[PDB]
């Protein structure tokens, strides 16, 4: 459900 | 701080990164997390991935995660120490080091008559 | 991007800091910057580190330092590329690494009973 950046 | 200091930090902070991404995809089951266990540690890790790991390499993100899951934290901890024989420090320099050289040598071809 | 890349592209905005940070200390030297010329490179290097490094490594900061004031474009590219032979890597990645082996050391041990 999350886009994990950085 | 140094330049070198600023730069092991951030690289610190980086690998913590890399390291979570990893054990995120390997609790990701085929189609979901499969056991009690890494389902509970997939939704941890999500919960934490939605915090900032601070400016300090990670480890105050770490010492949280480890209070809320500690079987979590020690493989974080284990692919964190392992990625540092897995990144390219070499090639990182290289590319840092060839490509500064290279947009200085394009912005100056530019503007030269 | 690969995690180096990332790496890459940040250390390349290190050096273009640095190096702004090394020309505005020598535009200064002992009071005052000399030239009409260096007291004009003096005023549009402070004006342009009152805006964010943007492009990859610093470079559209760079070109539009250079569209304003040539001649401190130049210098700051020579100072950033000479860094590039200063800048101790081998420091940065052994501080990286010994940190996140002590890191991982001191909360594991923590933890432990």
């Amino acid at each position: 459900w999350k886009e994990i950046k950085f | 701080a140094s330049p070198e200091r600023k730069a092991a930090v951030a690289l610190r902070s980086l690998f913590t990164f890399v390291a979570a991404r990893v054990v995120l995809e390997q609790l990701q089951g085929p189609g979901g997390p499969e056991t009690t266990y890494n389902q509970q540690a997939y939704l941890d890790l999500m919960d934490f991935l939605g915090t900032p790991m601070k400016g300090d390499g990670g480890d105050e993100w770490m010492a949280a995660v480890m209070r809320k899951n500690h079987a979590l934290a020690l493989r974080l901890m284990e692919v964190r120490e392992a990625y540092l024989d897995e990144f390219e420090w070499g090639k990182t320099m290289e590319m840092a080091s060839r490509e500064t050289r290279e947009a200085n040598t394009r912005l100056m071809r530019a503007a030269a008559m």
